[PDB]
């Protein structure tokens, strides 16, 4: 059966239609083990109050839309509790659940490719050795691209999709944990993903482990009034969040 | 001591040999190896995951994304043809594909292969395509009847959405070459309309189908060699 | 084990059983790829297969025979000078270790996010005679781990290697070769990274922030000679006892620079391997 | 002939095995 | 004889290899080895003994001894700050220390560390400092409150005299680099007044505190390399 | 043993247990360092620790991997002459053995008062061609223990080594290497000394009074050649099967001269590695 | 086994028994060769034989001692240039592998329709000095399997061999030698073929349609030298672990070109080894 | 390590040696070896199959086929002679023969040999030849009587058709040289009429006999060497 | 002395045997 | 492979052991 | 050390024995 | 390692023993 129910905090999400769910690398997210660990302090593990279902800012799906991404450790730099614990601690570790909702009617035609990606080192739009800037790979709930315009003075990434922004023919992207949203069967997309990184707990600020991409493959096509807007809404849930290396507090940027 | 005879090959160097070497940095105890979700052990694995196919391998389209979609159209005529590509897995449009990209690292390939297609159409929309695998022997078929005569699969677009077409392994030589070779010609696969694309009122009349190719447990490669699909007409800076 | 390992029949592929026709309900050929999963359909499913006992090993399709092959990753060069010997920054090379100063091989890894392995380095010095006699040109290849006195010039005090590694090769005696343990403070070598040095809107971001493994300094010990030379000591690298995590789509755009993804060519339009067709209708 | 790790360290050894 | 193949590495020389060599002076029976009180077997041992810290790492002070004392003063204000140093054990003032001096012989370090402070004050004198370890992540704290927020220890000067502050190991990478590196930044430690320095009549009002650093059983190093802290811009004569 | 020794897990460090809070009397954080002893406080004591099973070996932190590394301790040089062959004090070198003719390594030991070990000496001769052809330059490295005929010049009678050790190396054949037993009349090698030759207010005082181990004399056997050369035979040294007693504070002042402690530079103010800070308040 | 194998007495021939006279019906000497079979008559049948215990082995008459012998199959040549180094198609050789670029050996196989075996390749580089000093001329022999970047010229990117085989030989160090598995997509190497590329009345037909095994590219790594040279690296080949199917009549006409049977000489009448007799009556 | 002594032969190369060599292409699992009807294992086999003999080793005949037939004629006289060839298996007409062609690959030969003759005459035709083997010692016989004195076989042409003549092994040296040598002279074989060739009416009066030579289980060769019967006064093109 | 396939692969070995 | 003190004297041997 | 006919053939071997 | 008189004759051998 397609219907699905998910409960994460004080929050629950439902979906009367779906394309299974996917567990990234077939591993379920959980808490760190005293074997692979390294740190020495007792991690704070906000349960529920933290690893709950936060929903971001919504977006429009255009016939001119090109694609939009959000970087996870970062998308919730504001989402209460989790996103505070982030700033108060050096080491942060956590896994997520991605609920991608995008409905329209059975008279619509469209296809969205959704994918998560471990270490998504983007490329700059400008030739050289200048790497994308911080402040631009750190958008927030809002995400990046859309098909937007911007200063070329900024050590700005590639707004370039087909190359995967990293310069790998998108389409091989299917190698990363993914699924689509074929408006003719689908309604959502559900990605669940453990913590992948050569280190037991990284810097929630300097390093974004997971990177999520949603890309219109077959362009939205209705025959309706363009009064009919078909958003795309992303919801996320830290899972098995664990923090440590308590202290002052970083600063917003 | 031991009366020894130094053999011809002695003192050489091979970029492909299994031999031990004094380890500089004696007594070094490397960082432990923590647990990490998702580790590979065989190319194969990567080869069994369907990657998308550039097929709309046409002009301006090519540097864009569209280069991936195949719109199923009108068709005034009937029993008309959609597209074709040839099976020789190292041949654009194929090549670039996670598989192709790879295979191009080995000299020989073998086994069955899997082509999957998906309807990015509508819900209320309907269609029926006929896909076919025309083994090596003749020319890519000009007509459907001619092609329907060999290996194929009628595809009924419906509540499902994905039809997967298998490409049996037909060959003389247990093995085929990855490199373009008239001999090791794997054949062609093509797609045609069985019926049409009917859409009730106020639904678009063109729609797309995405296509993919993953391997079969049949599959296997050999004789590693350096790739085709990448010329570093560099160098590389700093 | 032997036979299986000598005959190379460790990882064998299944055979293709026999089939019969099916005028039945469940349609295996129909799945919804949107689930992001991969189909599971086989020959036997789609056709009326026969019976072929296989015998192909997926041995050579192992991250160790895919990776475990020596590759040029650096070509140290020394256009000697006899005029000024020593002097600052001369007649001695210093290279900062990395697998991406050379496409080929860089390519190959990059196929995965994380990697780990013990590395075997092989040195192929080639002495070009620009003189009427090259004499006896001894050589010293010193490995300088991070934070160490890197020779300012040719005879520092650092070429004493009282506690460093220096391999010596004298014309005639064979190619120097030596293995090295996995060197990383991390459980694995970061083939990629989505981190930075810091919050400094001028901080570094890439596979560099992370892997700074030291350097290799070359010297030509012998002292002043009469007839000149130029030495070209090639650095090959092999991955033995390798592991890999989370595969990635290969690269199709010729890179530029290392420790970066950047493709954007100098003017030229971004070029890729894809070829153009007149029509989809004929292949 | 085999398993004769002529050298002490483990980092020095042949290409591993398969299993 | 034995058909042999001479392997690539053969004939080389490594300043780091374990091999045997004909011993010149055959039949020599070395002087017996008498018993000698105190023999080491591991650098570690030396690393666990607290050596004094130059911290008064200031101008004219530096070539003298004072360069070791930290006088606890007046302080008109309250809740004021004493000093700070950063933890990266290869960073003057640290470096020179029996530990530092050492660590600078290896490329990587790890574990906890111990800082100890002693009151060379008076007997009738009293005070209460707050010491803190500000893990890597932000900037050395400008204010006490801000620093008190992380790892710390309030120190009550009394009949005891020595307070030992531990520096837990907080890091992402099981291991840190000994060499200056923005990544492997261990953080800062600082000291402030909790109360004051009160002295009854006719006692001086400034006094010193000595500070030290020894290792923790946590501790461990690796990847030997030649030192930093010593350039022989000699030579050396006769 | 193997695994533990191959895996290098011989000396492992304890793990960091878990803690809870303590609102209790005995304060481990308080000790009086004046006792000259060292505190014993740990993570688990001071904080609310977790549980980390360790896996770091203190193998490489052993007087044998700290000491057991080859280091330049001498660079024998011979600017040949063909004009006068033989002659007094020519074309043959004589060096008096010692580990302190080269900082680097000298440094390293000096970390301890007494030391003992078997030494492995490796000779790296490098033949610089100052001619249009170096021929076949054979070599003789003779070890002259104390009180022995030291060659006055090139062909004495002492190069017969009827009862001495002379190692021979001919261009091509690899580096000469040979081990030597611990040579001292004493149970250990005196890394330092607070003794003198005698009461003579002109007697010697240092690490010299004690260690006079003989000399090493180099010769280039081959006879007169046509086209000149200069030979530079480097002398590396490794400590195998070492022991050490009573550690000392490392050296921070660049020495001068050997067998002495003397730092007092020629004019220049005595310089040390310590850096200067503006203020203690900010690091 | 040993004795039999060391003494080489594995395949022994029967002995010649003793006979007596036969004034009998069945005539073994009479058979009809039209049956296409071969007679079975022996000494003992035809004459009054004696008794000879034999002792001749047919060991050396085994497809392995008939085939298993090294033979020149190619002579790679490089008339270096220093004027233009690199340039297109220079100072680097590329040969497409085959056993028929050299009669001798080609001959020998051709004795059979199909063949199979593991091959051992031995490289005999010979450096001719056309200068007053050849220096140190290093070499790289890379094997390029079908469909691979074949060096356009001397330093491509393909000489990195990140995943290819390149054997290196430096003047002095012995002849390079390496074995190779049976390389064919087919169960056996097609010594012949009666097939074509296709129906194209312009398609290829021969032992070529089938065996395209890649190429071997030679390079002389060392860089620019002063005094010229010419290198001639001879390629010998031996068949170890061989099998053969369906023997054929040997060749009696000197061929021309490979992968073809064609004899038809340029003008000259087709010549064969047969000699002419004046008369059959006297030999 | 192992005090070893490098022996004289060391470093050489022999086109005739059994030694191992690092196999480039590690981990390669060759195409399976399917079953194939007719595989050899010993030259011998080929040597035991009778191949046809060029004997009409005469002038214009030679480049043609006839060069293989021997017509049995008229013969006005009686007891006349047919032909002769010498046994030294490396001597045209012999040489070129599957055997000869071969033997010329080895330095020494031995054992018995078999000569077979067939009557391509008629059915109603009749004849009786006398074949003989004249061992080494004297001159090829001028007359029949003289030759009949040694080894021979009378051949009655009849319903059978093939007479096989054996050539015993007569020699001093267990072994003979394959190369022309006065010593190792194997002798001559010749054929003569015993009666005639009688043919009843209206049948041709000349007819042919084909002749062949296969080996005997006696047979065996040794000391491989490169052939005689083929000079590649080429090269060979492309 | 024998059967000491010093090398892993089978393609590398001496001339086979006879039987 | 080990403990094969190819040489007589003890002074000649590998780096000692650990215990 | 002996009887280690490193080579296959018998013709290749040391000087025979005595008896 | 020892007593492996790689050579036949006795005159060829190491320095004798002691007893
Ligand atoms: O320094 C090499 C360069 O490549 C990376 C991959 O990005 O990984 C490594 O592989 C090397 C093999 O030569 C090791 O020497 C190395 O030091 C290691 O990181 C990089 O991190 C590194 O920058
Ligand atoms: O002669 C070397 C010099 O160093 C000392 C330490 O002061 O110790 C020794 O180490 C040597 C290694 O090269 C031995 O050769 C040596 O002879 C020994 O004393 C000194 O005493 C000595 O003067
Ligand atoms: O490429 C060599 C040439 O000879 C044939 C016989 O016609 O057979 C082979 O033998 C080779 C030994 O050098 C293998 O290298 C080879 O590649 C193989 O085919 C041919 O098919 C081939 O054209």
């Amino acid at each position: 059966d397609r219907i699905m129910q998910i409960t994460r905090g004080d929050s629950t999400i439902s979906s009367d239609d779906v394309a299974n769910a996917v567990v990234g690398y077939g591993v379920w997210p959980h808490y760190l083990t005293p074997q692979d660990a390294t740190a020495i302090n007792k991690p704070t593990q906000p349960d529920t109050s933290s690893n709950r279902f936060y929903t971001l800012e919504s977006k429009h799906w255009n016939g001119s839309s090109k694609g939009w991404w959000w970087k996870l450790p970062d998308a919730l730099k504001d989402m209460g509790i989790f996103g505070e614990n982030m700033y108060y601690h050096f080491l942060g570790r956590s896994g997520y659940t991605v609920h991608v909702q995008c409905n329209a009617s059975k008279f619509h035609q469209g296809t969205l490719l959704v994918a998560m990606i471990p270490e998504h080192q983007l490329a700059s739009a400008k030739h050289g050795s200048v790497t994308a800037g911080y402040k631009l790979t750190h958008p927030g709930e809002a995400g990046r691209d859309v098909s937007q315009e911007r200063d070329a003075s900024l050590r700005q990434p590639s707004d370039d999709s087909w190359l995967n922004f990293d310069g790998t023919l998108l389409g091989n992207l299917l190698i990363f944990p993914h699924q689509f949203i074929n408006l003719r069967s689908n309604n959502s997309a559900t990605l669940i993903v453990p913590y992948v990184n050569a280190v037991p707990m990284d810097s929630m600020l300097r390093h974004n482990n997971w990177c999520l991409v949603i890309i219109p493959i077959s362009p939205l096509r209705s025959e309706t009034t363009s009064s009919n807007i078909v958003p795309i809404t992303v919801s996320i849930s830290p899972m098995c969040a664990e923090f440590s290396g308590a202290r002052a507090k970083n600063i917003k940027q | 001591g031991l009366p020894v005879y130094i053999t011809p090959g002695s003192g050489q160097f091979m970029t492909t040999d299994d031999m031990q070497s004094p380890c500089a940095l004696p007594w070094y105890h490397p960082t432990k190896e923590i647990s990490i979700p998702g580790e590979v052990k065989n190319l194969i694995e990567m080869c069994q995951v369907d990657t998308l196919i550039p097929v709309n391998n046409v002009g301006n389209n090519v540097g864009n994304v569209s280069m991936y979609t195949v719109q199923l159209g009108n068709q005034t005529g009937m029993a008309q043809k959609v597209f074709s590509i040839k099976v020789d897995i190292t041949s654009t449009p194929l090549a670039t594909t996670l598989i192709g990209e790879i295979a191009s690292y080995y000299t020989h390939w073998t086994g069955s292969l899997r082509f999957s297609f998906m309807f990015c159409g509508t819900a209320n929309t309907t269609l029926k395509l006929l896909l076919a695998y025309t083994p090596p022997g003749i020319d890519e078929p000009t007509t459907r009847k001619d092609a329907m005569l060999g290996t194929h699969v009628v595809w009924d677009v419906g509540l499902q959405s994905t039809i997967s077409l298998v490409v049996p392994w037909v060959s003389a030589s247990h093995f085929r070459l990855t490199a373009d070779n008239k001999y090791s010609m794997a054949g062609y696969i093509t797609c045609w309309y069985q019926t049409n694309l009917v859409v009730p009122p106020s639904t678009p009349q063109t729609a797309d189908m995405l296509c993919f190719v993953s391997a079969c447990k049949d599959f296997c490669l050999r004789m590693a060699r350096d790739t085709d699909l990448h010329i570093q007409s560099g160098p590389i800076e700093q | 084990n032997y036979i299986d390992e000598v005959l190379n029949e460790v990882l064998v592929v299944p055979n293709i059983k026999e089939s019969h026709h099916t005028t039945s309900n469940s349609a295996p050929l129909l799945d919804a790829a949107e689930t992001g999963h991969t189909s599971n359909v086989q020959p036997e499913d789609a056709i009326e297969t026969r019976y072929v006992i296989t015998s192909q090993t997926r041995d050579e399709m192992s991250i160790e025979s895919f990776l475990g092959r020596s590759g040029c990753v650096h070509i140290s060069r020394i256009k000697v000078d006899y005029t000024d010997y020593n002097g600052q920054d001369i007649n001695f090379t210093k290279w900062k270790i990395t697998l991406q100063e050379m496409a080929q091989i860089r390519r190959k890894f990059e196929l995965f996010t994380y990697v780990r392995f013990d590395s075997e380095i092989t040195l192929v010095p080639c002495i070009a005679g620009r003189g009427d006699d090259i004499g006896h040109i001894v050589m010293q290849y010193m490995y300088v781990p991070p934070g160490a006195p890197i020779p300012s010039k040719r005879n520092d005090f650092s070429w004493q290697s009282g506690t460093n590694m220096s391999i010596f090769w004298q014309h005639g005696q064979p190619f120097p070769r030596f293995s090295i343990p996995f060197l990383s403070i991390a459980s694995a070598y970061y083939m990629f990274y989505d981190g930075y040095d810091g919050d400094n809107t001028s901080s570094k971001y890439g596979s560099v922030v992370t892997n700074d493994m030291g350097t290799i300094c070359s010297r030509i010990v012998t002292e002043k000679q009469k007839l000149s030379v130029v030495i070209t000591t090639h650095i090959y690298h092999k991955a033995k006892h390798t592991k890999a995590w989370c595969p990635r789509p290969p690269r199709a755009v010729p890179y530029t620079h290392s420790h970066v993804t950047n493709y954007m060519p100098e003017t030229g339009d971004v070029t890729t391997a894809i070829v153009r067709r007149n029509t989809i209708t004929t292949a | 002939y085999f398993n004769i790790n002529y050298f002490k360290d483990a980092a020095s050894s042949g290409a591993s095995r398969l299993d």
